[PDB]
């Protein structure tokens, strides 16, 4: 329900990742 | 533009000299700056 | 270019005046870069021990110089462009009582067994003399010589090394002395009757400064990325962890311009060159349009008494496209061509032409007495005194009406007014810009067009730096540019193809270096964010990686992550407790394997 | 829970692919170093 | 084309043309390094107490004390942590 | 002063007002040019 290129916004503004994914909230 | 000729850096530097470029980049640099400390000190907002 | 040996933590001078106690303080000067190579003269080079001569060495943005010698063979220093007498050149001479550094225009005559003379017997329209203690004094004799700012700055140092031919220890040059010459020293030669050459290079370097006024210890921030954080964290030690230093950007390795293929020239011989020239109260506007704009013609016709641009530089006009050349030739008395631009308030500015304040364009005026100045004169002028109202930008009136006084005035001028009086011819170019919309662009020489790979572009005056790829989009046949949901610029259509290209960035992202720890160990690994491991390997064989430094980066020791690109750490399928992040699900650690 | 952990690069946002910018922005001290800390806390924050 | 010429203006010309003498003097200031300053008359040197102070052309206001820094004999001018002056060297005397 | 150095010349008192940092003229660029950063005076006297 809730919704490596730099596609979009390729102005110096990178997103980093979580230290944790998604698999290891789960578990 | 923040009052600068163009937004574009490279179209000032392509089109003015130094001398007169340093103006059109300060307001440029100015708004710019502005705008990240804007971002900056709203993540740390929401971040808390 | 006998030998090259390592310059190992050696070169570093004090930059400035400032004591300094007991601090880190990172500055930006021209430094000879630790671990670079420096060129080993095997005495005098290819001269020998006594021969006739030696060659000259450059003097690239200053000289580092170095001799452990106690003979006192190196007696001496020359600097200069040509050394042949035609240009002054800098002697810095030691007789071992006194130094001695003159300028003059001296002529190189191949100066330097069991034979002592003297050198440069010729030495016209001397300028400059110094004498004083001299220069030299197991010794190594280290100096920098730095020509910046008119000055050249000569430091030194001097150090008690027994058993060491070139010492691995590390000490900062004191200034020894600095003078205010003048002089371009493009090039230098040593003056012998055994010594090291480097060159600096602008660099940023940490210098660690003791509590006395004295460097004890410096770190070169660009060397490797270790010392890039000792410089961003302004230490020494660096604490276990990972750390964002940098950025790092893929280079453009070539260049391409592409403009149309137009052959026809701009008539600014016509409009320049006219044979009769408009009235003041009603200019001549033409039209310049699909055409070159070659504007190196303006200043073939005359020497001009002003070209003075408002929205443009008057050299970069060859470079640049416009939209809407025009050109308004008039000619007007000397004293009203300073009253001929934006702003500006007066009779001319107000009855007989207005400029728009928001102006690009460039004003050209040139003295046309020659021609226009006689004793009836040209009675092509017709000045408005007085306008019921003041006139709009760009407007011209060229219908005349009496005053309810008679507004215009025809008077030709004498050759023996001044000069204010006299008439000059103008020409104001109206240049519009609007995006590089069109076909009018100064002369340029047209390249190949390179896609697929990270290039600089000009697309009709478009400037920029990106990856070209076949483009899929469907543009009407009028549409000539695409822009995103953020309005940046992402695809052009080719001047002379006409064909679609896609605009993609060239890869950029940050740099994170993950350290165990500089009390555990010197080795790092290297994060590159946001990127393939294929294309950060691409740019460092191609050599555009941004950063300077390299990572060893050999087999089985580059892994890809959902972070980025790591590099100097070996990837296993042992897990363990996280200790230095990285992202995603991986950490990094300092780790026993194997044995 | 969590924020989207975000990285700004001062220079290229401000001056980007321009050493003219860049030296003129470097006359406004260490604003950019200040920015980085805030977000590189903040992405920390995060995870934490 | 002979890009230089040699022309002698006669008195009759208007002053626009006539000859004027220029002297452009350049003045590179480095924050008082040097010996080169105008003419002023100079005071005693007054320690332990708060004074305004002119030193080579460096201007403030504080306490002079006897110093206990290491200069080299180079070095004229000492900066603390954050850049701000906290040191001079006597132009007369070379006290620290 | 650190570096006072005076260039003697005579020229055309039209030129006088050219000869400036910023300027754009002949003399500014085919005889001599300033700095735009520049400290410095210029002294005129008619020497008729
Ligand atoms: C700084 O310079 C001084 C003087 O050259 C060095 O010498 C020592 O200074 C301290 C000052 O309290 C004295 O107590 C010592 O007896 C001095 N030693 C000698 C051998 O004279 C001092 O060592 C220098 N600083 C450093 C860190 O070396
Ligand atoms: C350095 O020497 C070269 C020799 O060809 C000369 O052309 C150049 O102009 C010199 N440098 C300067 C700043 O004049
Ligand atoms: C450039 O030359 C080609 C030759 O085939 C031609 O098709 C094209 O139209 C030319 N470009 C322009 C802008 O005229
Ligand atoms: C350009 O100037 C020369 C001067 O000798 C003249 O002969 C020529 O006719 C001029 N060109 C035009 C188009 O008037
Ligand atoms: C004015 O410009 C037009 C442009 O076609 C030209 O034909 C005409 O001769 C010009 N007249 C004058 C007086 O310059
Ligand atoms: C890197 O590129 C290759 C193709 O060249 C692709 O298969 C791989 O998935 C890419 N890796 C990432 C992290 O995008």
């Amino acid at each position: 329900k809730v919704t490596l290129i730099c596609a979009q916004k390729f102005n110096g503004l990178t997103v980093l990742p979580p230290l944790l994914t998604d698999e290891m909230i789960a578990q | 533009k923040f009052g600068a000729i163009s937004s574009v850096l490279n179209d000032i530097l392509s089109r003015l000299d130094p001398p007169e470029a340093e103006v059109q980049i300060d307001r440029l640099i100015t708004g710019r700056l502005q705008s990240l400390q804007t971002y900056v000190t709203q993540q740390l907002i929401r971040a808390a | 270019t006998q030998s090259y040996t390592n310059s190992f933590t050696r070169g570093v001078y004090y930059p400035d005046k400032v004591f300094r106690s007991s601090v880190l303080h990172l500055t930006q000067d021209l430094f000879l870069p630790f671990f670079s190579n420096v060129t080993w003269f095997a005495i005098s080079g290819t001269n020998g021990t006594k021969r006739f001569d030696n060659p000259v060495l450059p003097f690239n943005d200053g000289v580092y110089f170095a001799s452990t010698e106690k003979s006192n063979i190196i007696r001496g220093w020359i600097f200069g462009t040509t050394l042949d007498s035609k240009t002054q050149s800098l002697l810095i001479v030691n007789n071992a009582t006194n130094v001695f550094i003159k300028v003059c225009e001296f002529q190189f005559c191949n100066d330097p067994m069991e034979s002592e003379s003297g050198v440069y017997s010729s030495a016209n329209n001397c300028t400059f003399e110094y004498v004083s203690q001299p220069f030299l004094m197991k010794n190594l004799r280290e100096f920098v010589f730095k020509n910046i700012d008119g000055y050249f700055k000569i430091y030194s140092k001097h150090t008690p090394i027994i058993g060491r031919d070139f010492p691995q220890g590390f000490s900062a040059l004191e200034p020894l002395v600095d003078l205010p010459i003048g002089i371009n020293i493009t090039r230098f030669q040593t003056l012998l009757a055994d010594y090291y050459v480097g060159y600096l290079q602008p660099r940023t370097f940490l210098l660690k400064y003791n509590e006395n006024g004295t460097i004890t210890d410096a770190v070169d921030c660009a060397l490797d990325p270790l010392s890039e954080t000792k410089c961003t964290l302004k230490s020494f030690t660096v604490e276990k962890g990972i750390y964002q230093t940098s950025n790092f950007r893929v280079q453009p390795t070539e260049s391409i311009v592409r403009f149309p293929n137009v052959t026809n020239l701009c008539p600014f011989h016509e409009v320049f060159n006219a044979t009769r020239f408009a009235s003041v109260y009603a200019w001549n506007r033409t039209r310049i349009s699909n055409c070159v704009a070659d504007y190196s013609v303006l200043y073939n016709f005359a020497p001009f008494f002003a070209f003075k641009c408002y929205g443009v530089s008057p050299t970069k006009l060859n470079d640049l496209c416009f939209t809407n050349v025009y050109a308004d030739s008039f000619v007007i008395k000397g004293n009203e061509v300073s009253q001929i631009a934006p702003g500006q308030t007066g009779n001319i500015a107000d009855y007989n032409y207005k400029l728009p304040d928001d102006f690009t364009g460039c004003v050209i005026a040139w003295n046309s007495n020659k021609l226009d100045s006689k004793h009836s004169g040209n009675y092509d002028y017709w000045y408005r005194s007085f306008r019921k109202s003041k006139l709009k930008p760009f407007e011209r009136d060229i219908s005349t009406e009496i005053y309810q006084y008679f507004p215009l005035q025809s008077y030709g001028f004498r050759p023996t007014y001044g000069v204010g009086h006299q008439p000059y011819r103008v020409v104001v170019l109206s240049f519009e810009l609007l995006h590089a919309p069109a076909t009018v662009c100064g002369p340029k020489k047209s390249t190949n067009l390179v896609k697929n790979k990270c290039v600089n572009f000009n697309f009709n005056g478009l400037t920029g730096t990106g990856v070209l790829t076949k483009s899929n989009k469907k543009f009407l046949p009028f549409q000539q540019f695409g822009r995103d949901i953020v309005d940046t610029t992402d695809a052009v259509r080719d001047p002379q193809t006409l064909e679609i290209l896609d605009i993609t960035p060239c890869s950029f992202g940050g740099v994170s270096v993950i350290t165990p720890g500089t009390n555990t160990s010197n080795q790092v690994a290297v994060l590159y964010q946001g990127v393939n491991c294929t294309e950060v390997s691409v740019a460092i064989h191609a050599d555009q990686l941004t950063p300077t430094w390299r990572v060893y980066s050999t087999g089985s020791n580059v892994f890809q992550t959902r972070a980025g690109c790591l590099i100097g750490a070996e990837y296993v399928n042992n897990s363990y407790e996280c200790d230095i992040p990285i992202g995603a699900g991986i950490c990094a650690s300092y780790q026993t394997q194997t044995k | 829970v969590s924020m989207t952990k975000t990285s700004v690069d001062c220079t290229m946002y401000i001056c980007g692919d321009s050493t003219e910018c860049s030296n003129l922005l470097l006359q406004y001290g260490s604003f950019c170093t200040q920015l980085k800390r805030a977000l590189t806390g903040i992405a920390v924050e995060q995870d934490k």
